[PDB]
C-alpha cells in the first residue's frame, strides 16, 4: 500500500567487471521485474551477494555451473 | 572489489520503529474525534454540512488504518478481497476530501460575492451538487482499484498493490492523480480565495468613497499637500510637477493629473496595505485586529485614514472593550468621545458598523449577513501542510526515474524513508476536522 510498493526489492545499480571463480560461488537468482536494471545476483558460499549482467559471456557460464538459490 | 545489489533492508528497520506510534496516535485521535462529530452533528451551520460529509468520508479510512501499519512493518496477510476493498477507500478519501473542501471554497464565494440573494444557490449546491460533484466521479475512479489492485509476491514478502499490464498505464494514471485530485481543486479553492479578497478589500473602497470621497484629480489636502483618490498622499513637496511624477510613477501611464475609479482603487488598496502592517506592529493594536470579523477591520483601518496609526492608538479604554466583545457595552462609551463630536456623520456609520458587525450601516439592502471565514482558511491550509512534505519526496524520486538525478543507493533509499514516513503524517488530514474545534 502506497509506500511498500515504491522500492520493495533489491536492484543491480552496476554489475561486477572482472569475472568471478565458481569455486567462491553457491547460488544464483535473477532482479525482480520492478527493477530498472536486468541481471543476476551470485549469491556465494561466503555469504555475500554479488550483481552481473545476463549478456556477459562468463555469467551465462556460472549459471549453468550453478543451481538457483532455494 | 566486488559489485553489490541495492539492499532495501535499511528500509524495513526505520518503519518497525517510527511509523507503528504514528499509526496508532492518528488511528486514536481519528475514530475518538469523527466518531464524536457524527453523534453529534448528524443527530440531536451551513459549512457544518460539508464537515459532515468530511468527517464520514475520513472515518472511512480511519478504521482502514490498522491494515495500513501491518502492510508498513510486517506482511500482507489479509487477502486479495482486502486489497480492493482498502484501495477503494483510499481512492475515494484522496478525492472526497478535496473536493469537498473545493465547495466549502465556493460556498464561501457565494456567502460573500453574492450575499444579495444566495441562499438558493447555497442549498442546492450543499443538498444536490456535492453528490452528484464529489461522490459519483469519487466512486467512478475506483473502477481500477477493482482492476488492478491485487496481492503479489516480491523477493521477501507479499505486497498489496496496483499492478498494470504497461508502463502507458503507469503514466496515465499518475498523470490523472495529480490533475483531479491536486491541480484542478487547487484551482477551485485559489480561484474561489483570489475573487472573497478582491471583494472584501473593494468593500473598503466602496465605505472610505462614501466617508471620505473619491477625486480623480490631483487637490490640495487640508494640510496643502498634494492629494488624490481616497485620501492618497502623493508628495509633502509644494510641487505640483513632483506630485504628478509620482502619480505616473505609481499607476505607470504619463497622466495630467486624471486617473480612473480602477486607477484609484489601485492606490486605494496600496495605501491599505500600509496600514494593515502598521497596525500589526502597534502592541496597542495588532492584540485587537486578529480578534475583529472582516468588517470591524474595515471600520478600524477606516479611522487609521481619518485619525492616524498614533491617534487611533489611543483608544486604549476602547480598543480594551473591543477584544472583550462587549459591542453594545464598548460603543456606548465611544460615543463620548471628542471624535464623535468633531464628525458626527461619519463617526455615527463607524461606530454602529463595529457594534453590528455588519456592513449594512453603508449599503441600503439587507441586515445582519454575517459570515465565517477563519475556520476555513485554516481548514484548507492545514490540510495541505500535511500533504506539502510527501509531494517534495515524489517529486524528487521522479527525476530518479526521469534519469535527470542519477545517483546512488544511499540517495535512491533516502527519498524511499521520506515518502515511508511523510504517507504516514500526511493522514493527520482525517484527525484535523475534530481537532479545529479547539
Amino acid at each position: 500500500l502506497g509506500a511498500s510498493c515504491h522500492r520493495p526489492d533489491k536492484c543491480c545499480l552496476g554489475y561486477q567487471k572482472r569475472p568471478l571463480p565458481q569455486v567462491l560461488l553457491s547460488s544464483w537468482y535473477p532482479t525482480s521485474q520492478l527493477c530498472s536494471k536486468p541481471g543476476v545476483i551470485f549469491l556465494t558460499k561466503r555469504g555475500r551477494q554479488v550483481c552481473a549482467d545476463k549478456s556477459k559471456d562468463w555469467v551465462k557460464k556460472l549459471m549453468q555451473q550453478l543451481p538457483v538459490t532455494a | 572489489s566486488m559489485k553489490e545489489p541495492c539492499f532495501r533492508e535499511e528500509n524495513a528497520n526505520f518503519n518497525k520503529i517510527f511509523l507503528p506510534t504514528i499509526y496508532s496516535i492518528i488511528f486514536l485521535t481519528g475514530i475518538v474525534g469523527n466518531g464524536l462529530v457524527i453523534l453529534v452533528m448528524g443527530y440531536q451551520s451551513m459549512t457544518d454540512k460539508y464537515r459532515l460529509h468530511l468527517s464520514v468520508a475520513d472515518l472511512l479510512f480511519v478504521i482502514t488504518l490498522p491494515f495500513w501499519a501491518v502492510d508498513a512493518v510486517a506482511n500482507w496477510y489479509f487477502g486479495n478481497f482486502l486489497c480492493k476493498a482498502v484501495h477503494v477507500i483510499y481512492t475515494v478519501n484522496l478525492y472526497s476530501s478535496v473536493w469537498i473542501l473545493a465547495f466549502i471554497s465556493l460556498d464561501r464565494y457565494l456567502a460573500i460575492v453574492h450575499a444579495t440573494n444566495s441562499q438558493r444557490p447555497r442549498k442546492l449546491l450543499a443538498e444536490k451538487v456535492v453528490y452528484v460533484g464529489v461522490w459519483i466521479p469519487a466512486l467512478l475512479l475506483t473502477i481500477p482499484d477493482f482492476i488492478f489492485a491485487n496481492v503479489s509476491e516480491a523477493d521477501d514478502r507479499y505486497i498489496c498493490c496496483r499492478f498494470y499490464p504497461n508502463d502507458l498505464w503507469v503514466v496515465v494514471f499518475q498523470f490523472q492523480h495529480i490533475m483531479v485530485g491536486l491541480i484542478l481543486p487547487g484551482i477551485v479553492i485559489l480561484s474561489c480565495y483570489c475573487i472573497i479578497i478582491s471583494k472584501l478589500s473593494h468593500n473598503i473602497f466602496e465605505m472610505l468613497r462614501i466617508d471620505e470621497g473619491l477625486r480623480l484629480k490631483i487637490y490640495k489636502d487640508t494640510e496643502g499637500y498634494y492629494t488624490i483618490g481616497i485620501g492618497h498622499l502623493l508628495t509633502k513637496s509644494p510641487s505640483l510637477n513632483a506630485a504628478k511624477s509620482e502619480l505616473d510613477k505609481a499607476i505607470g501611464r504619463n497622466t495630467n493629473g486624471v486617473i480612473t475609479k480602477d486607477e484609484a482603487e489601485k492606490l486605494f488598496n496600496q495605501d491599505v496595505d500600509a496600514a494593515v502592517r502598521g497596525i500589526l506592529r502597534n502592541a496597542k493594536l495588532k492584540p485587537v485586529y486578529d480578534s475583529l470579523d472582516a468588517v470591524r477591520r474595515a471600520a478600524l483601518i477606516n479611522m487609521v485614514f481619518q485619525m492616524g496609526e498614533t491617534g487611533v492608538a489611543g483608544f486604549t479604554n476602547s480598543l480594551r472593550m473591543l477584544q472583550q466583545k462587549r459591542w453594545d457595552e464598548a460603543a456606548v462609551n465611544l460615543a463620548k468621545s471628542r471624535w464623535y463630536n468633531q464628525t458626527p456623520n461619519r463617526a455615527k456609520r463607524v461606530i454602529t458598523t463595529f457594534r453590528t458587525g455588519t456592513w449594512d450601516a453603508y449599503s441600503g439592502s439587507g441586515h445582519q449577513k454575517r459570515k465565517a471565514l477563519k475556520p476555513t482558511v485554516i481548514l484548507i491550509l492545514a490540510f495541505f501542510a500535511c500533504w506539502l512534505p510527501y509531494y517534495i519526496g515524489i517529486s524528487i524520486d521522479s527525476f530518479i526515474l526521469l534519469e535527470i538525478i542519477k545517483q546512488g543507493c544511499e540517495f535512491e533509499n533516502t527519498v524511499h524513508k521520506w515518502i515511508s514516513i511523510t504517507e504516514a503524517l500526511a493522514f493527520f488530514h482525517c484527525c484535523l476536522n475534530p481537532i479545529l474545534y479547539a
